[PDB]
C-alpha cells in the first residue's frame, strides 16, 4: 500500500535489501528539444512532505 | 567491486539547461545531482568532469 507523494512511497525490508519497491508517479514526456535527454515528471518526495 | 582506477574512466560532455549565454548547452561541467543532507549546510555536487 504505497500513495504517491506522502510517506511510504518507497520501501524495503532493509536497508540494503535488493528488493525495493515504489509506486511513485514519474511520467516520462517526449523530448521537445533537439538534444538527447530524459525529461520526466515526478511526485514530491514523500519523506520530504 | 567498487575501485578507485580512475585513469580508465572518462569525463564527458553534459546538456544542462542553463548555461554561461542563458540558455541549455553541452558543458563539460554538468550537475548532475545535489545532496544537501548535513547539518552544517555543506553539499554535495555531482558533476559531469572529473575533478
Amino acid at each position: 500500500a504505497m500513495n504517491p507523494g506522502a510517506f511510504g512511497d518507497i520501501q524495503a525490508s532493509s536497508l540494503d535489501a535488493t528488493d525495493i519497491v515504489a509506486r511513485t508517479d514519474i511520467r516520462l514526456l517526449k523530448p521537445s528539444v533537439k538534444n538527447i535527454h530524459v525529461p520526466y515528471t515526478q511526485a514530491v518526495s514523500g519523506y520530504e512532505m | 567491486s567498487i575501485t578507485d582506477d580512475f585513469t580508465l574512466t572518462s569525463p564527458y560532455l553534459g546538456f544542462c539547461p542553463y548555461c554561461r549565454h542563458s540558455a541549455p548547452c553541452f558543458s563539460p561541467i554538468k550537475i548532475e545531482n545535489v545532496w544537501d543532507e548535513s547539518d552544517d549546510g555543506s553539499i554535495r555536487i555531482q558533476v559531469s568532469a572529473q575533478f
